[PDB]
């Protein structure tokens, strides 16, 4: 979610993803903690005796049959965390997330209450206004010719600089605003 | 649009789309609020066969049970006044044929 | 006013595999030449008030003793009252 | 809800508590900055199991792309703080 | 059920069809034929407006049960004697229906035995 | 209630049982009606008495309009627009009155069904018969005319009906 | 038609509930099965009995959802029963209320569900109806007992399976009083209502002893078989699911196909041709 | 005090208004309020007429 | 509205004696009601009238004649 | 009836002589007063009509349409106040003059005791709306929309003029009273068939009938907000009104000449309701919904039963109000986003809650939720069709299902979900827009209390 | 040896079951790099416009404009009368109409014949 993705997944990434999926779906199958621990250790061992395979063709036929076996035994109703993309509260609080620019449209009588908050907000807006003019030039000078190759942004390299394109990352509404 | 990566940081998180990427012709048909094509644990044909078999078997068995109804070993209920002729329909100016019940 | 009492984490060395089905798993695992590395991470589920279990029928008979005693007392009282 | 707000100090304690119960890691040597691969000599599978343990401890799921590059206890603490938006 | 198994697995003709019982005259057995008695008349059974399915030969006990429930309202366990009386009358009615079913079955069996004996005598 | 005529809307004498308690236990129903009366019916009755005396202090009357009889479409010339107009308005008024008559009989039927309780199938035969007769007459008079109905269309329908009746009667008499 | 629809509905929904993991989903499928039973009661020409069942089901199903919601709130918005562990002693009031409501649902004698479900089964047994619908009603009763056993066993009997930070708290007068009012209901309202209403149907006074007991035997058989099959999850062996389990867990595959085949065709046709 | 004022403003006023509207306006027209006639059993007396419904036929009372 | 209960982190949560006595009380009343109702109304479960046996009925009771009268 | 005609005529001088900054206030106030005066037409009598003079007469079918026509103008001025802010005084006065002229023609069209005067005003309405569409429209497709709207109408309407003059030469008059009283059956002949077609096409083209509806999405999408309101609410009903006037001389031919149009409308409501499910534009969706509702109205008029006519009148009034409100809401969104695309601006319930509840109520009236007058018209037409033939219930039920589906789809896509991140100019809803929504919606829920006012002359 | 999974139109093939993702080629790697480069260029442009404090409007998306224009305004100029178009148009625009005409005409003819025979029992059929 936070880290930028690459052009592809290497073999070790696929191995680790299959390991995670297998363990999670096994936990979904064997519910009790002791049974799950036993069968997870057995799965790790069954996942381990092929660790030192050297040639890549065998290591590709392997984990390709394993994916088929996983798809056969995947427990069509796996356990999902409540806030996960399949969970029962995945986007429950997404309707309470209000943008920060909405504060700009408040009536002056509304802004009369919470004066300290709006003073701090004005300080933040001034900081953003200067930092933007700095970071545009930083990004223009740092980007390779022909445009970016990955979705990676560089850190601020000077003292008074701020990371380029920082406003909409640090000014997120909240995880649960209300 | 449901089977796109849910963990990627899209520009449109709910639609799972990026600014400037081609939209697709039938975007409004795949919006996670409508028909999705995500792979299922069971094959489509297997699911179709199982559902159709269950429904057809239930229909056939209900028809069979209609052929072979269940009941208790008793006679029909007896209602006193000419099978309650007046209380069901009336017509008191006709003098219906007297039907009477047998006491055992 | 909420629940702010500065709760402290218990000692990490209390959790032992001993006396729990985690021993059964560990012995069966060592029989094939393996060991569990996360066994003590789950030991808290068998240590405190979670150590004693209740059967299904025992769960269903949650208040049978006092109800039976009250029923016996009531039937005795009715027997005494009626015969007069 | 009635859930206590978690704090940075609290997250650090629970991460170290979970790591201490990992018997493959010596508890008297592990520290906040101790790298899993080198300072503890762990495997990739061990790191992914550690990530699973943290997920089950804190009740949420770290995405795989973000989880595969969490190599220090301080890294995990900072990631959890970023997710739960804990500034203290 | 066993009657269902006998009819649907054995000889259907040897067992009655419940929709069309009886198939034999009421006087076929004996000539006495004591008539069924109604206690509740047309008018007051109508005034009590019981139900159309409740206007059977046990109606009078239902009348008393409703009257008891009406008079002794607050203490709704007052009148069990009349409820038990109505239940017993309905039990007797169901037993009478069972006796009718058994009489029909045995009449059919005797008629079948008669026609097979007549056929055997004609053949011999 | 002197507000409506009992003959158009008949009602049975309303025989009701007398309270015959069999147990000394006090039913909450009687107490509840006593408190309800004391706390609701009396203030409402006093307010109504005040309102009625205020109304009686200022009494005035309104009248039901009388409509004369006018020659109908059967005695109207082919192109005489004025007589046709008057006959058409009279026919429309008669149609509305017939609709209201059917409504009255339907209300009678509904009240009978609700009142007779479980014995409506036998104790409402009279109302069903009256409604059947009235509905048959109404359907013969006014059905199938369409949205653009008129007195001429009704007259044509009636003429065709009596032509069929005359043909049938002639066939039966000479059969 | 009504009788057949009710029978198929109650059987299918009980079968789907048999293997669900979301507590709310299990209770919802139980509600659907009870509605199918109500429709069956309508089909045998017993309207007042169906209305009485509606009245009793109100009480005990509302309280069952109450307890489910209490469990969910106390467990940090967790609804999966795979992470519900030992709650028999952690939450005593939720446990006792859920046990009472489950016993009322399954037709424990002289409870609120007795005075409707028992007579419904009695009337189905002694009526001229389909054999298949009768068999499905009996199997649905057995499966009702079975999934009640599933909920109780998987949510209240084992070792704790929830995250280590324990936030269990029942001590709120609002929740306790709201639960206890429906508890008193689910205990006594069936008896009170049954002896306070006038008779509006003929009873089944005489009946074979085995047929009079059929509901009890069916419920007890469901209880015992479900408990025996659930106790085998403690065994240290792992086996892959069968076809019947897959059919039951994916809801007869009805939600998949019927939400992908027609809608895709209807939507595609509308844009492409019209 | 809160419960008393609540019951006055939320129960008594609506019931007064509805009772007035039903008694003096709704029942002014015919058939607006129709009551199912009370059940009559043998042995009851009628308030308006004062007569007594005759008893039953004296069925043989045993068990 | 309730009381103050604090989290435990891997221990059994605190229980008030009030909730324990309340749950035990309600379970006790449920079981007492079941037993009392069974004692006073047992026929509601087993039945009150015996089931007649069709075979026991004599041939004359049903008016059955062995091809003799006709 | 001149007590309404003269003040409307009077509005033009007032607008021209008004101060550069006082035109909207005067126009709105005096149009509201005229609308209040128009309410006296609702006091109809169960007998013939309110025959004011030889030229104009009012009926229980004309009165609700006249009241709606007079009530619309203040709302159109309120909606047009926003996007004409940067407009010169002369051109603003010209726009208000166009609205006043359109209202005058519409008012004089419904009374119109004679059929030729009705036709003259019925086609006079075509000019101001064409000018409004082709002058004050944003996109470049407004010219094509104007051409389609003009030529469909005129091609459908000229044979009507020929038929009308022929009928007057044969019968001697075209006064509606004489036509109704001296009506005679239409024989089964080719000439009578073509007279029927000429009398029918002009009004079938502007409902519009399915297949003859291609001008409507164009003319409604590309017109300004006031143009869209007047097109959807009143200009579509004219043909409906016309049919209930002319079908008195088309019997008994209508008994079988209606089969092609009955089949066309019955299938076309389904087709257009399904089209609404896959639409990338809000205004196009509302226009196709209007097409479906008017197809139902066509079926009602062709069935020719009293319940059909009552349902048709109620449905026209309810649809006018509902579609005007829907177009106003869509324009409120458009004036902020400037895109008119349904999928772009999302999650607006978070930012504009009162706009969200206005959207909810408008959609609910579009769903035909009882006891709203939309449901009353729908149910009366459905019952009449069921009496006509029992198989129609399949089509009507499918239409109801699809209508609910696409209405709630429109609500969910625009109001629910997560807001678009990069749209940061979603200003709070103005008091003018909220007042416009309230003045749209309160008459509907007030009319649901007195349905007989809008159930037509056959009540 | 386990039963194989057969994909369908509404139940597609999982990524982990694609034989393509297990056939690795340098061409595949360079194509993935090109796709990521295009996507990152688009993301960079969008975020440069998005974080601008001076922008106070809607970031116009040419992709959405192209989608809507192709859906609505680009249909007819690219239409050609072919056997497929002619056949599908005739079917889907004529067949339902004539089918419903046949159904309703038959139903109404039977109803009219029954009414003329008098054997329909239209008692209490007052409102129509
Ligand atoms: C007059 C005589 C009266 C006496 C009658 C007889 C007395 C008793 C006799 C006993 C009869 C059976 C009792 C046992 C029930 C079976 C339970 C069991 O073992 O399941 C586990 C077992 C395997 O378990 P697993 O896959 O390893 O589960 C993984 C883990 O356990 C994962 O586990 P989990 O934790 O996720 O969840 C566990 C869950 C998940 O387990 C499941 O998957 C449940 C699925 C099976 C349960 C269904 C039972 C009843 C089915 C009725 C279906 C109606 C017809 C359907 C037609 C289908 C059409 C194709 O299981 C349960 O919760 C408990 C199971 C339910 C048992 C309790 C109630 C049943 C007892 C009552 C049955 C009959 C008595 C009626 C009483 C009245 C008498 C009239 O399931 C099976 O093997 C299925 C066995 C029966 C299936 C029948 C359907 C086969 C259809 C094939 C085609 C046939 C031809 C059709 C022709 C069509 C032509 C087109
Ligand atoms: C495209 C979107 C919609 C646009 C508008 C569509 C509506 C226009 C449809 C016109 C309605 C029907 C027109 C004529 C119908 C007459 C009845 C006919 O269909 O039935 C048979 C008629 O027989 C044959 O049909 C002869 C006519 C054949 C040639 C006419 C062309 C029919 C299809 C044309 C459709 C084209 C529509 C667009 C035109 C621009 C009955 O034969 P018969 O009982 O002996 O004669 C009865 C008539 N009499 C008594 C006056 C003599
Ligand atoms: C007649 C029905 C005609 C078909 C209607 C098609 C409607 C198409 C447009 C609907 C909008 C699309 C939509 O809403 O998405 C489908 C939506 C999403 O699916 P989810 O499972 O919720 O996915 C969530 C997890 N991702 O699912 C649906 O709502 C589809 C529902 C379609 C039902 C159609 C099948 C009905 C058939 C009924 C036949 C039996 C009748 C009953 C007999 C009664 C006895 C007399
Ligand atoms: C939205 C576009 C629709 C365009 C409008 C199409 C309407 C079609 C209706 C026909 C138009 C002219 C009808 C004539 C007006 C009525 C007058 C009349 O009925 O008199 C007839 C005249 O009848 C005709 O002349 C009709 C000839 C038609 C000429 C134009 C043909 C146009 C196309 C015809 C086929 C399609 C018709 C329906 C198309 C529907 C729209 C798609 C005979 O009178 P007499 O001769 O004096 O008396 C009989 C004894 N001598
Ligand atoms: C219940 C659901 C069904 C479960 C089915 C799952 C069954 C899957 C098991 C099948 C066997 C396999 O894994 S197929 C084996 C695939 N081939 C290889 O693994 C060869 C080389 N592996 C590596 O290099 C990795 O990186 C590694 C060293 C492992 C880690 O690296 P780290 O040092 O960076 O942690």
């Amino acid at each position: 979610a936070f880290s930028a993705p690459a052009a592809y997944l290497t073999h070790q990434q696929k191995v680790l993803r299959l390991y995670k999926r297998a363990l999670r779906h096994l936990e979904s199958w064997c519910v009790h903690r002791d049974k799950y621990r036993y069968f997870a250790c057995l799965m790790r061992a069954r996942f381990d005796e092929h660790k030192n395979e050297k040639d890549m063709v065998k290591a590709t036929q392997l984990l390709r049959q394993a994916e088929e076996e996983f798809w056969y035994g995947q427990h069509p109703q796996p356990y999902i965390f409540p806030e996960s993309p399949g969970g029962t509260s995945y986007e429950r609080y997404e309707c309470y997330k209000v943008p920060e620019w909405c504060l700009d449209d408040w009536h002056p009588s509304e802004k009369a209450m919470y004066p300290d908050y709006f003073a701090k907000r004005e300080q933040w807006k001034r900081l953003r206004r200067e930092s933007w003019e700095r970071e545009v030039k930083q990004l223009q000078e740092e980007t390779p010719p022909g445009g970016p190759r990955t979705e990676a942004l560089p850190p601020a390299r000077k003292e008074g600089d701020l990371p380029p394109l920082w406003w909409h990352i640090v000014t997120r509404p909240r995880e649960r605003p209300m | 649009q449901q089977e796109r990566d849910p963990w990627y940081d899209w520009d449109h998180p709910d639609l799972r789309l990026n600014w400037g990427e081609p939209i697709h012709w039938d975007l409004d048909m795949y919006i996670r609020n409508r028909v999705d094509t995500s792979p299922t644990p069971v094959s489509w044909n297997t699911m179709c066969k199982h559902l159709f078999g269950f429904v057809a078997f239930m229909l056939f068995m209900f028809w069979v049970g209609e052929i072979y109804p269940s009941y208790q070993p008793v006679g029909p209920k007896q209602y006193p006044y000419n099978d309650l002729y007046l209380e069901r329909g009336g017509d008191p100016t006709k003098e219906p044929e007297p039907v009477v019940h047998y006491e055992i | 006013e909420h629940g702010h009492s500065k709760m402290e984490l218990p000692d990490y060395k209390q959790w032992k595999i001993e006396g729990t089905p985690l021993e059964t798993v560990q012995e069966k695992l060592a029989a094939r030449g393996l060991r569990d590395p996360w066994g003590r991470n789950e030991a808290w589920r068998y240590s405190g008030g979670f150590a004693n279990n209740v059967s299904f029928v025992g769960a269903l008979l949650k208040g049978f003793k006092w109800g039976f005693a009250a029923f016996v007392v009531a039937v005795g009282a009715e027997y005494y009252l009626e015969s007069q | 809800s009635d859930a206590p707000p978690l704090t940075l100090e609290a997250i650090k304690d629970r991460v170290l508590y979970v790591l201490k119960l990992y018997d493959k890691i010596d508890p008297e040597k592990l520290s906040v900055n101790s790298h899993f691969m080198k300072d503890l000599g762990l495997d990739s599978l061990d790191q992914v199991e550690i990530i699973m343990a943290m997920e089950d401890e804190f009740g949420f799921e770290i995405p795989d792309i973000d989880a595969e590059k969490l190599m220090c206890p301080q890294e995990i603490v900072d990631y959890i703080a970023d997710k739960k938006d804990v500034y203290e | 059920g066993a009657h269902l198994a006998r009819r649907y697995l054995g000889d259907a003709s040897k067992e009655p069809d419940p929709l069309r019982m009886p198939t034999f005259p009421p006087d076929y057995g004996f000539p006495e034929r004591k008539e069924r008695e109604m206690v509740a008349t047309q008018q007051e059974m109508n005034d009590a407006q019981l139900m159309l399915q409740q206007r059977d030969y046990c109606a009078h006990y239902l009348i008393q049960l409703l009257k008891c429930k009406r008079d002794s309202f607050p203490n709704f366990l007052a009148c069990k004697h009349e409820q038990h009386d109505w239940d017993y009358c309905e039990h007797l009615d169901y037993v009478k229906r069972m006796k009718e079913f058994e009489r029909e079955r045995r009449l059919l069996q005797r008629k079948k035995r008669r026609e097979q004996r007549e056929a055997e005598m004609a053949r011999g | 209630p002197d507000s409506w005529d009992k003959d158009v809307y008949p009602e049975p004498p309303r025989r009701t049982p007398a309270p015959a308690p069999q147990t000394s236990l006090p039913n909450p129903v009687t107490y509840l009606t006593k408190i309800f009366d004391l706390l609701v019916d009396r203030p409402v009755t006093l307010a109504r008495e005040f309102i009625e005396q205020q109304h009686a202090k200022n009494r005035y009357y309104y009248y039901h309009r009388e409509f004369r009889r006018v020659p109908d479409i059967t005695e109207c010339e082919e192109k005489d627009i004025l007589c046709m107009f008057e006959a058409e308005m009279q026919w429309r008024r008669d149609y509305k009155v017939d609709q209201e008559i059917v409504n009255i009989i339907q209300e009678r039927l509904k009240a009978c069904q609700q009142r007779e309780g479980e014995s409506y199938r036998q104790n409402c035969a009279k109302e069903l018969e009256q409604f059947t007769q009235v509905s048959k007459a109404f359907q013969d008079r006014y059905s199938d005319l369409g949205a653009h109905y008129s007195a001429r269309k009704c007259l044509a329908k009636q003429k065709q009906r009596m032509l069929a009746e005359r043909k049938a009667a002639k066939e039966a008499a000479a059969a | 038609m009504t009788l057949c629809l009710g029978a198929i509905t109650t059987l299918f929904t009980a079968l789907c509930a048999i293997t669900q993991n979301d507590i709310k989903k299990i209770v919802a499928f139980s509600t659907s099965s009870q509605l199918g039973l109500m429709m069956v009661t309508i089909g045998i020409n017993q309207p007042h009995l169906a209305f009485l069942h509606i009245c009793m089901h109100a009480f005990f199903k509302a309280m069952l959802f109450m307890c489910s919601g209490s469990i969910i709130h106390s467990l940090n918005d967790e609804q999966d029963i795979r992470k519900m562990g030992g709650l028999y002693k952690a939450m005593p009031f939720t446990t006792t209320a859920l046990i009472i409501g489950s016993l009322a649902l399954t037709g424990m004698p002289y409870l609120t569900g007795f005075y409707s479900k028992d007579l419904i089964i009695e009337a189905v047994n002694m009526s001229y109806t389909n054999a298949w619908a009768l068999l499905m009603t009996l199997i649905a009763t057995s499966l009702t007992a079975a999934y009640s056993t599933r909920i109780i066993f998987f949510a209240f009997l084992g070792k704790p399976r929830f995250p280590p930070l324990v936030l269990i708290n029942e001590n709120n007068p609002l929740l306790i009083n709201s639960i206890k009012r429906l508890l008193i209901g689910s205990i006594f309202a069936g008896f009170i209502i049954s002896n306070n209403i006038p008779p509006m149907t003929v009873p089944n006074t005489t009946m074979p002893l085995y047929m009079k007991m059929t509901a009890l035997i069916v419920t007890i058989m469901g209880f015992m078989l479900a408990l025996e099959l659930n106790n085998t999850t403690y065994y240290l062996k792992f086996k892959y699911p069968s076809q019947t389990y897959k059919f039951s867990n994916m809801l007869g595959y009805y939600p998949s196909i019927m939400h992908r085949l027609p809608t895709y065709h209807n939507l595609s046709m509308s844009q492409k041709s019209a | 005090y809160r419960h008393s004022i609540f019951a006055v403003t939320h129960v008594l006023i609506p019931v007064w208004i509805i009772h007035y509207y039903l008694k003096y306006h709704v029942t002014a027209k015919p058939y607006t309020v129709v009551e199912r006639k009370p059940r009559i059993f043998p042995g009851d007396t009628i308030l308006e007429t004062g007569e007594v419904i005759p008893l039953m036929k004296e069925f043989p009372d045993q068990h | 509205g309730g009381v103050h209960i604090e989290p435990r982190y891997r221990q059994f949560p605190q229980l008030t004696r009030s909730q324990l006595i309340q749950a035990e009380f309600f379970s006790a009343t449920m079981w007492f009601w079941i037993l009392w109702r069974f004692w006073h109304d047992s026929d509601a479960v087993l039945g009150h009238f015996p089931y007649p046996d069709p075979s026991q009925w004599t041939d004359e009771e049903l008016g059955i004649l062995p091809d003799d009268e006709d | 009836m001149l007590k309404i005609i003269i003040p409307t005529t009077m509005l033009l001088p007032m607008t021209w002589m008004s101060k550069h900054n006082m035109i909207w206030i005067n126009a709105t106030v005096h149009s509201l007063l005229i609308s209040l005066i128009s309410l006296s037409l609702l006091n109809q009598l169960g007998e013939n009509s309110l025959n004011f003079s030889l030229t104009f007469f009012s009926d229980s079918l004309s009165a609700p349409l006249l009241v709606l026509t007079t009530w619309l103008l203040p709302l159109m001025l309120m909606a047009s106040q926003s996007h004409l802010s940067k407009e010169t005084t002369t051109r603003k006065k010209l726009y208000i003059t166009m609205l006043i002229l359109l209202q005058l023609f519409l008012i004089m069209t419904f009374t119109a005791t004679e059929l030729i005067l009705f036709y003259i005003l019925f086609e006079a309405t075509l000019v101001p709306t064409l000018i409004i569409i082709t002058r004050w429209g944003n996109q470049t497709e407004r010219l094509n929309a104007g051409l389609y709207f003009l030529f469909y109408t005129l091609a459908g309407s000229l044979p009507l003029l020929v038929a009308l003059v022929y009928i007057q030469n044969t019968t001697g008059s075209l006064n509606f009273l004489i036509i109704h009283y001296w009506s005679h059956p239409l024989s089964n002949s080719w000439s009578n068939i073509f007279m029927w077609l000429a009398c029918i096409m002009a009004f079938m083209v502007k409902m519009p009938l399915y297949g003859l509806h291609l001008w409507l999405p164009k003319a409604h999408v590309e017109a300004p907000i006031a143009g869209s309101m007047v097109l959807a609410a009143v200009l579509l009903k004219l043909g409906g009104y016309g049919m209930m006037r002319i079908t008195t001389i088309l019997n008994p031919l209508t008994n079988y000449m209606a089969y092609p149009f009955l089949m066309l409308s019955m299938w076309g409501m389904i087709m257009t309701s399904s089209i609404c499910l896959r639409q990338t534009d809000l205004k196009s969706l509302i226009a196709y919904s209007s097409v479906s509702h008017m197809a139902l109205v066509i079926v009602a008029i062709m069935i020719q039963t009293p319940w059909s006519f009552m349902g048709a009148t109620a449905l026209m009034i309810a649809h006018g109000l509902t579609s005007s409100m829907l177009f106003c809401l869509a324009n409120t969104n458009y004036e902020r986003v400037h895109s008119r695309t349904m999928i772009l601006a999302r999650g607006l319930q978070t930012l504009l809650p009162l706009m969200a509840t206005w959207w909810l109520v408008a959609s609910l009236t579009n769903l035909a939720l009882p006891p709203s007058i939309n449901l009353i018209g729908e149910l009366f037409i459905i019952t009449a069709s069921f009496s006509w033939s029992n198989i129609t219930i399949i089509l009507m039920g499918m239409n109801m299902m699809i209508t609910a589906l696409y209405s709630l789809y429109m609500l969910i896509t625009t109001q629910r979900g997560k807001y678009t991140h990069h749209i940061n100019n979603i200003k709070p809803s103005f008091t003018r827009e909220n007042a416009l929504m309230a003045l749209h919606i309160l008459p509907l829920l007030l009319l649901t209390l007195n349905p007989k006012m809008i159930l037509g002359p056959l009540y | 040896s386990f039963p194989k999974y057969k994909p369908s139109r509404l139940a597609t093939l999982p990524a982990t079951l694609d034989p393509a993702e297990y056939d690795i080629s340098p061409e595949t790697r360079k194509a993935q790099a090109e796709r990521l480069a295009i996507r990152s260029r688009l993301k960079r442009e969008y975020l440069l416009q998005y974080n601008d404090p001076n922008r106070l409007g809607v970031i116009e998306d040419p992709a959405l404009i192209r989608w809507t224009y192709a859906r609505s305004a680009n249909i007819y100029p690219n239409f050609r009368p072919t056997p497929k178009t002619s056949l599908l148009g005739a079917l889907f625009g004529i067949g339902p109409l004539f089918f419903w005409y046949y159904v309703f005409k038959t139903d109404r003819d039977k109803k009219e014949k029954l009414i003329q025979e008098g054997k329909l029992d239209q008692t209490f059929n007052i409102s129509y």
